[PDB]
């Protein structure tokens, strides 16, 4: 909720990486699960949120 | 009256006085080394003074491009058509050979806050987004204390050191990318995508990050900003040659006896910095074999062009390398220049973002092409092929990275075709 | 204009009786006058350019021996080119083959922005690049 509101209204979407990682910092990696929790928690397409865990190497997607 | 050797500087006009954290890094040592100075004062001249005097200054970017400042920052000028402004200081430092951003997130953060504050006044920008990179969580964090503290103090948020300015400063961390340091790639990490930069007719002044007119700058534009103003500008002026003006942040790294950075003045003798501050590279000036000079991006200069070069961007630019990030990786003669070129094609390969043709092709292909120079298994009618390919993938794409990967091959090319080509001869002398 | 015996003659020409065809091909068929739709595989428009003349698809069969496409119209396969449509028009009127044609369709002009895929606040905002 922090994180949320540091960008504007209507441009959440910007908040995917940081969400991301705190997702990463509490489980330890992401499971497809924790990418598909970030994309229901900022309501944007599952595939957006595959993108950037793919896209950025401190991803743990193992 | 005029300067002629551009070196020695002293500890006074030293900008960046806590670089080696050994004083203070929190809000009560930054103010006794005169941060947060009348900070209201600069404010309430106005983003017209505050412009002003960047463009006296002479200031060009830090971050690579050096584009002049002043010029760069006056872009947001324009009055409002009611979508919000933001300056996003670019904090991602992901050029190999330079970590002097890190030193000043973590040293001297408050430079940072208010290097925000002063340049966001100036491009009358509502709030700051520093993107660090993900590595550096120690150094984030560092800064977001400062934040706080900068924040609790009253210098930032409502009412912003008494001037009646509105700004925020927001750090939002990266992920593990290089290409995240390019501006629009930056942008658009912001937004929540992948780092993939912009197609640049619509400028990140008009349509930045959200949308909005933004303006990006590198950590050491941002921070020298509140020296250059309550300085001068004309004091900063007085240092370097023409143009290239100032001081900056030195990276010396690879084959020195004391790999260091420090702050020297602009256009200083890169022997001047090597063996002065770095203690000179190991065995001596003589064993010297290149030198890169300004980051990993820059093409390399052997030993007779370091010989007598200025650390400028002109005096670069004329010794047909660029000065970059002022990161200067040496080489000694005890070093595979192939191995190492090709370790830096190995990296831009691995930092591609893909978005493009010319890059993310042939910067595979000149990764695989120069892991074969360094065996020896290719034939030297190859040589000019891979200029030729660089060449293809230079002036071709969207951002910068496939110049800065293109030119570290231009530059092995340039003063190295012997030694490729005596690798090839005996590669095929062992390999009949 | 010139010296020719210039003799007064009907606007309808007509050339049916000189060309050979034989009379079921003149007044039974149907030509169709249009620039061929642009191919939706490729993006390339160098073959909507012209104008073409073809004539209606009779009946193809199944070769008994090879189960070869066999036919009886000597015109499946007769595809003429004009550079307008009139000329086409022309040359089915002075052929007497019956023809229905059809106007020209072009792209339409678009307005294209690459600028307007990072919207602040329009839906032509892009979730990917
Ligand atoms: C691949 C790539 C990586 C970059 N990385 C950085 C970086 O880490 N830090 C930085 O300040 N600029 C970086 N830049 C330069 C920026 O794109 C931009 O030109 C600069 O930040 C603008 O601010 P300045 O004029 O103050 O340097 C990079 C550029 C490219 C093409
Ligand atoms: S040059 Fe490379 S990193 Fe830059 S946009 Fe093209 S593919 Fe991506």
């Amino acid at each position: 909720e922090a994180i949320v509101k540091n960008y504007p209204e209507g441009h959440k979407a910007a908040a995917v990486l940081p969400v991301l990682d705190l997702a990463q910092r509490q489980n330890g990696w992401l499971p497809i699960s924790a990418m598909n929790k970030v994309a229901e928690i900022l309501q944007v397409p599952p595939m957006r949120v595959y993108e950037v865990a793919t896209f950025y190497t401190m991803y743990n997607r193992k | 009256p005029k300067k002629t050797s551009f070196g020695s500087l002293k500890d006074e006009d030293r900008i960046f006085t806590n670089l080696y954290g050994r004083h203070d890094w929190r809000l009560k040592g930054a103010q006794s080394r005169g941060d947060w100075y009348k900070t209201k004062e600069i404010l309430l001249k106005g983003p017209d003074w505050i412009l002003g005097e960047v463009k006296t200054s002479g200031l060009r970017g830090r971050g690579g491009a050096g584009f002049p400042t002043g010029l760069k920052w006056s872009f947001m000028n324009k009055p409002s058509d009611g979508r919000p402004k933001y300056l996003v200081v670019n904090a991602d430092e992901g050029e190999p050979g330079t970590c002097k951003d890190r030193e000043i997130i973590r040293h001297d953060p408050h430079k940072l806050v208010e290097g925000c504050l002063v340049g966001g006044r100036a491009m009358g920008a509502r709030a700051a987004y520093i993107y660090i990179r993900g590595e550096f969580y120690n150094e984030a964090s560092n800064l977001q204390v400062a934040i706080r503290e900068a924040y609790e103090a009253g210098l930032i948020g409502k009412n912003a050191c008494g001037s009646g300015y509105d700004f925020d400063v927001f750090v939002v961390r990266g992920a593990g990318a290089y290409i995240c340091g390019e501006e629009t790639a930056l942008i658009e990490s912001i937004e929540g995508k992948q780092g993939k930069p912009r197609l640049k007719p619509p400028f990140p002044a008009d349509v930045g990050v959200f949308g909005c007119p933004t303006t990006v700058a590198n950590v050491e534009t941002v921070a020298v900003s509140p020296t250059i103003c309550r300085r001068g500008g004309a004091w900063f002026a007085s240092f370097g040659r023409e143009r290239n003006s100032g001081t900056k942040l030195f990276n010396i790294s690879g084959h020195v006896n004391h790999p260091c950075t420090v702050e020297e003045e602009m256009s200083v003798p890169l022997k001047e910095l090597i063996e002065k501050h770095a203690g000179g590279v190991i065995g001596g000036w003589d064993n010297l074999l290149a030198v890169i000079p300004g980051g990993s991006s820059t093409p390399l200069i052997p030993k007779s062009v370091c010989e007598t070069v200025l650390m400028d961007f002109d005096a670069l630019v004329q010794a047909q390398t660029g000065l970059g990030t002022a990161a200067v990786i040496v080489m000694d003669r005890s070093t595979d220049i192939v191995k190492a070129i090709a370790r830096l094609i190995e990296f831009y390969k691995h930092e591609s973002c893909g978005q493009c043709t010319p890059c993310r092709e042939g910067v595979d292909w000149m990764n695989k092409v120069m892991a074969r120079f360094v065996k020896g298994d290719a034939r030297p009618a190859e040589i000019d092929s891979l200029w030729e390919i660089s060449k293809q993938i230079e002036g071709h794409t969207i951002c910068a990275l496939g110049d800065g990967a293109a030119w570290p091959v231009q530059g092995l090319i340039r003063h190295f075709r012997p030694e490729l080509e005596e690798r090839m001869q005996q590669f095929a002398l062992q390999h009949q | 204009t010139q010296d020719t015996q210039l003799i007064a003659v009907d606007e309808k020409l007509d050339i049916t009786t000189l060309t050979g065809v034989p009379e079921e091909h003149i007044k039974t068929r149907k030509v169709r006058i249009f620039v061929p739709a642009r191919n939706n595989m490729q993006s390339g428009v160098n073959n909507t350019k012209k104008w073409k003349m073809e004539f209606d698809t009779r009946e193809r069969w199944e070769n008994p021996l090879m189960g070869w496409s066999s036919t009886a119209d000597p015109l499946s396969n007769l595809v003429l080119t004009f550079s307008t449509k009139e000329d086409a028009v022309a040359f089915a009127e002075k052929n007497g083959w019956s023809f229905d044609v059809e106007e020209r369709k072009v792209p339409k002009p678009k307005s294209k922005s690459y600028g307007a895929n990072f919207s602040w606040n329009k839906r032509t905002r892009v979730s990917t690049k």
